[PDB]
């Protein structure tokens, strides 16, 4: 039933500032970390991003550390990836996804469980 | 990132074992490798966690195990609709998380 | 222990808050017998209340304490050099009276319990 | 204060985890005048026997504290959604109250001694 | 918690600092209805007292707490071996009786509010 | 009205031991925070060295981070640098400068406001 | 370092901007870029602090700006006395404080 | 009279997994911190782990720091290496020496002052 | 590493200095320099520690020494008995620990 919806999705320019959203159904939004775990056309997969279940927690690669800003509405249901200065070697299939990391009250999620249709970007 | 082979193959009905080599610091120092599954024009799929557990709804055929610093991903009774490519992922630390093999190309 | 006790009190915020030490040693100490003993029982307590205020906040043990909560300007508008160059505590107390129980709720409430639970989280990674 | 006050008792361990300062704050305040001023001394006393396990474990000032104590599943088989998500604190501390002192002692004796004295020598390195 | 009590009082100084958290466990609890009391309430006042201390001091929460305060020969040339394993407490404290207060002094003025400002400015880099 | 005036300046050899000190005068100068910085003769400029209004707290640049000490002393208004183990890259006119940080009670200064005449050093 | 044009030039009366480019990590993140005017033979002086502002004393005619990862001091009214050495300084956060630029020679 | 004995050496394979014990007797085990310093045949000395008195507190060279375990049973007087995943470059005459170390109720120790007979250990 | 002359020579009841060579992290910030003496066929011998002092039982005709970023190691009195390895180690802080010279042939 759990169902990820990615958006936003398209063309931009090197120095771009691109915003993706992934919707999800199906299951406690709140209750679950989400990740960003990017595919480039000709290799395998790469992950992105974490934030936590509160939204509170953001964790990513140090190839977009300072670029990359996930971030969380619980209300809404909806996880949120904005892309700035974009550069050559961030063209890729972006999936949401959820898992990657627990609160201490929960057993360890340390995978991704569920995954998005996907969404190509292409600098 | 992990170093996974390009690609296997295997006979159906037979029983195929996919590799995965890591350093020490995430393999051999966290049991935490899982498995997915990605078929040509569609999203992945967690087969396996936890090196040894499977997600609810994942045949038994497909098992893990880990050696040292070293996973392995032993598909038992192949048949034509695992045609697939298959990613490792390796938990790492703190100052990174996840580190991902190889594609590996399964044909029957 | 009593010298220089509020002698900052019409010094400006900044000079009287290198003098902290001073008013906080000077906080903790027939119905003669008992109405004194009454008067030391409730000096402790507002200690310790004052000590649990800064305990819910992420400010025990200390006498200046920096935390996450932004300032408002609806609060106060006032630069830094008008606050803590050009003004003293008790005129910062009168004005920000109106305010307190707001900077009090916000110290308590989202900074100090979601950083303990994100320090929950952080330790189990 | 008051307001809010064990409203979590029945509700689960997780949930009720979020309101430990509602139960903090209100912890703290003719032979009529000498019994209730008795009243009041005890609760000072409970307050500071409290704080005291919270200081000589590595706990002071925290309302959440992770510690380097391991589990044991003696003490308790039960997993974390079984304890978080499907209990209350009533029923955990009446599990738990076997044991509570196993723990206590383990808290106050193995960790904290030692890590206290391996910061006292980590820092003259 | 009685037990042990003062037990490491004739122990050399290491060996006897071991042993801290059974003196601290021991420091917190008609006529003869009010005496009583009184004596409870000054216990916590002198307990209350020497956190205070420990609060103004950089050491809140804490039974071993290292500082930046240099030793001074002046109050004492003995070496290590001569006070933590040839020396007991009482004997260190007849000694160091007469300069207690230069080293509180010290601990209070110089070292503790000048780190707190230095983290204050630190703190808005 | 603010005066700068930089001493100790001369020549050296490779391994010197070279004191420079600033005077001040026109401002409060236990007021605000003191700047090291040094321009070679061929190169535009660098920051050196930065201590606090209190003189507690002194950061470096990495390459000389164990070998040059900033300090100051506010009743006599003078600024010091002692650079120890000077070598060839070192060879610059240095200038004092008040500003580069502030207390937390004061506004930002996060620039330089008041120069010196400079000091002249050949490793 | 930040990256600095060498040179520029203009004539009496016309406006020019010296441009500066920096990393994510300094301009980008910090909306504290200061400039600096050297004449040969003296010391620099602060003509511009906090992008877009100007030390008293110092006239109008001088001004600055961001985009991005990108400051900019715009000089109107060039006059003769206007001949000297421009340079940036960026706040870099606390691992580094402060990173200069390259001189920019203006003529006239 | 302070004898130090290391017993475990051999020969091992590359990924190997091998145990050193040093035994020690003449002086309070418990009261002195202990070292593993290594001498490659060719080579001179390196310096290879350290552990406290108390057997709470272990250091390693970046070269080991994820193989090799330094531990120490006060009771037994036994100080012990446990050295995985074995590479070429960890063949040596392996030394157990006491110092290194001490607590901060002790004069500093920054020394090996007593040595072992060594134990050779080819990869 | 410390940089240490690979060897030295000295006629019988001359005075020879062994030199020592280290950065200004290590020996030039603490004063624990250390010497040992290694004879063929045994383990080391710590003849000097804190720069300048002996451990007991140690003959007076070793003397340790500092200067800046570099140590010393004057033996007199030199014997046919002094025939060693002698090796230097500095301390050299909390991420690295100890650090060691290479050795120097003493002849005789
Ligand atoms: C009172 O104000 C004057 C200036 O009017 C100032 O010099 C003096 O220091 C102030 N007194 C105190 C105690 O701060
Ligand atoms: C400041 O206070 C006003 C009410 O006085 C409130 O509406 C506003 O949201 C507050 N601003 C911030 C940034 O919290
Ligand atoms: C801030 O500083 C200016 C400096 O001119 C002063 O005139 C003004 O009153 C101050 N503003 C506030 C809101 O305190
Ligand atoms: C808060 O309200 C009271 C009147 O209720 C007023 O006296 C006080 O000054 C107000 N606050 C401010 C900042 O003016
Ligand atoms: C009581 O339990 C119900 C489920 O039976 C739950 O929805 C409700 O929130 C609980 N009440 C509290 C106060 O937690
Ligand atoms: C757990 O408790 C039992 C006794 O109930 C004890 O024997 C055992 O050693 C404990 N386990 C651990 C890991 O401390
Ligand atoms: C743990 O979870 C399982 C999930 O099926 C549950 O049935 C079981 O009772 C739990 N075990 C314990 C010991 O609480
Ligand atoms: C502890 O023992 C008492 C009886 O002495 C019992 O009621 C309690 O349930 C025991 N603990 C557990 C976990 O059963
Ligand atoms: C008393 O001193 C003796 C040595 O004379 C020592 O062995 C013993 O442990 C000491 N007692 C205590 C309680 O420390
Ligand atoms: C030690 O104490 C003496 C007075 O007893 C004092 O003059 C001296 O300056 C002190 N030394 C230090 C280093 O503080
Ligand atoms: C320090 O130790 C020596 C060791 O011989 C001892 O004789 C001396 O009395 C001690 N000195 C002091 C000042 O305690
Ligand atoms: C301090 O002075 C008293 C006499 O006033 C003396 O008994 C005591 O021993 C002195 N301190 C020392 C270290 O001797």
């Amino acid at each position: 039933e759990v169902q990820l919806v990615e958006t936003g999705g398209g063309l931009v320019q090197p120095g771009g500032s691109l915003k993706l959203s992934c919707r999800a159904s199906g299951y406690t939004f709140s209750s679950f970390a989400m990740s960003w775990v990017r595919q480039a056309p000709g290799k395998g997969l790469e992950w992105v991003s974490l934030i936590n279940d509160r939204g509170g927690l953001t964790f990513y690669v140090d190839s977009v550390k300072g670029r990359f800003t996930i971030s969380r509405d619980n209300s809404k249901n909806t996880l949120s990836l904005q892309m700035h200065s974009l550069r050559d070697g961030d063209t890729a299939v972006y999936y949401c996804a959820t898992g990657g990391m627990s609160s201490a009250l929960q057993s360890s999620k340390y995978y991704f469980d569920f995954w998005g249709q996907g969404a190509l970007v292409t600098v | 990132a992990l170093t996974q082979p390009p690609s296997v193959s295997g006979s159906p009905g037979q029983s195929v074992t996919i590799s995965c080599t890591g350093t020490s610091s995430d393999i051999g120092s966290y049991n935490y490798v899982s498995w997915y599954q990605q078929h040509p024009g569609k999203a992945p799929k967690l087969m396996i966690y936890d090196v040894t557990q499977r997600p609810s709804g994942v045949s038994d055929r497909f098992s893990g195990s880990k050696s040292g610093n070293t996973a392995s991903l032993t598909i038992s009774g192949l048949q034509a609709d695992d045609e697939a490519d298959y990613y490792c992922s390796a938990y790492a630390g703190r100052q990174t998380f996840y580190i991902f093999g190889g594609g590996t190309r399964l044909t029957v | 222990v009593f010298l220089g006790f509020l002698g900052a009190a019409g010094s400006t915020m900044g000079a009287a808050s290198m003098t902290l030490t001073v008013q906080a040693r000077n906080l903790l100490s027939t119905v003669w017998g008992i109405k004194q003993l009454q008067a030391r029982v409730l000096a402790v307590e507002r200690y310790l209340r004052d000590q649990q205020l800064l305990g819910i906040w992420g400010c025990s043990g200390k006498l200046i304490c920096c935390t996450n909560v932004p300032w408002n300007s609806s609060w106060s508008n006032r630069n830094l050099s008008e606050i803590w160059d050009n003004m003293t505590w008790l005129q910062w107390d009168k004005e920000i009276s109106n305010y307190t129980q707001i900077i009090y709720g916000l110290l308590e409430e989202s900074q100090n319990q979601q950083e303990k639970n994100e320090q929950d989280l952080l330790a189990l990674d």
